[PDB]
């Protein structure tokens, strides 16, 4: 049984019920259509969440500040479905580029475990400041099939 | 590319 | 006046005298010819140093463990010369890839300043363990002209 | 690619 993928919600249910749940009860999460997008997180001085829609699926994009930053992508779907994708997270700044590429986690795997193992893009504040505008950080997120 | 301007929770 | 680029040497001199110095007095630093190489650092549980030779120049490749790891590339040359290059550092592991790309520092800039600003590839032990064999970490280093 | 096997200082 699947739990709410948003990084104060104690909702549980089927996999097919996840998207309806997010749409009705978390109306404030923005969704973007496209396989190559910019996740522009504002005021990095905390969780930011959006959804990216492509290849007929929805991916939850999360940036968390615990200081260190963790950026991760998770498929609203099964592990089997997730294994058909690759995601890329890129920070770009003045003649510097940091890139992280992996298989998206299923929401069943959650992101606590991936975060605790630094299995995602991990960067600290000095780095965040370095790629960021005025406390705004643009992450280029690209999803592809394999 | 499309961009989403995202505020913090 | 240039100081010894090796991460206990208090040598100082001209830029033209740097390479002769490294060759005579730091005979244990390995040099590899090629623009796309693997810097295989052993026993990551500290500094590792090698040199990469390409485009008619020598680049100092450094991995330091302070735990966090810092990987950086520095041109044995001037800032003006360094601005004609781009370097890429890539860690590759099971369906995960971390990449850092930037302009190499001149040795006059040193690497203490770049390291302290996390202006290089920065990854922590859990990540190091993740890309590494049995306490051995392969860094793919690629240098290109711009 | 050529590889260098590097020991720690
Ligand atoms: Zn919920
Ligand atoms: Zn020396």
């Amino acid at each position: 049984p699947y739990s709410c993928p948003c990084p104060s919600c104690k909702w549980q249910g089927s996999l097919d019920a996840v998207m309806p749940h997010l749409m009705h009860q978390h109306k404030s999460i923005t969704t973007l259509q496209g396989e190559d997008i910019v996740f522009l997180a504002t005021d990095i001085n905390v969780d930011w969440v959006m959804m990216q829609s492509c290849f007929g699926f929805h991916f939850m994009l999360v940036l968390e500040k615990q200081q260190q930053f963790f950026a991760i992508v998770q498929l609203i779907g099964t592990r089997k479905q997730a294994e058909n994708f690759a995601y890329r997270l890129e920070l770009n700044g003045h003649r510097r580029r940091l890139t992280w590429e992996a298989t998206p986690r299923s929401i069943h795997e959650g992101i606590a475990t991936a975060i605790m193992n630094s299995d995602c893009l991990v960067f600290d504040t000095s780095i965040a400041q370095l790629f960021a505008e005025n406390g705004n950080l643009g992450i280029n997120v690209t999803i592809s099939m394999c | 590319k499309p961009a989403a301007v995202v505020a913090p929770i």
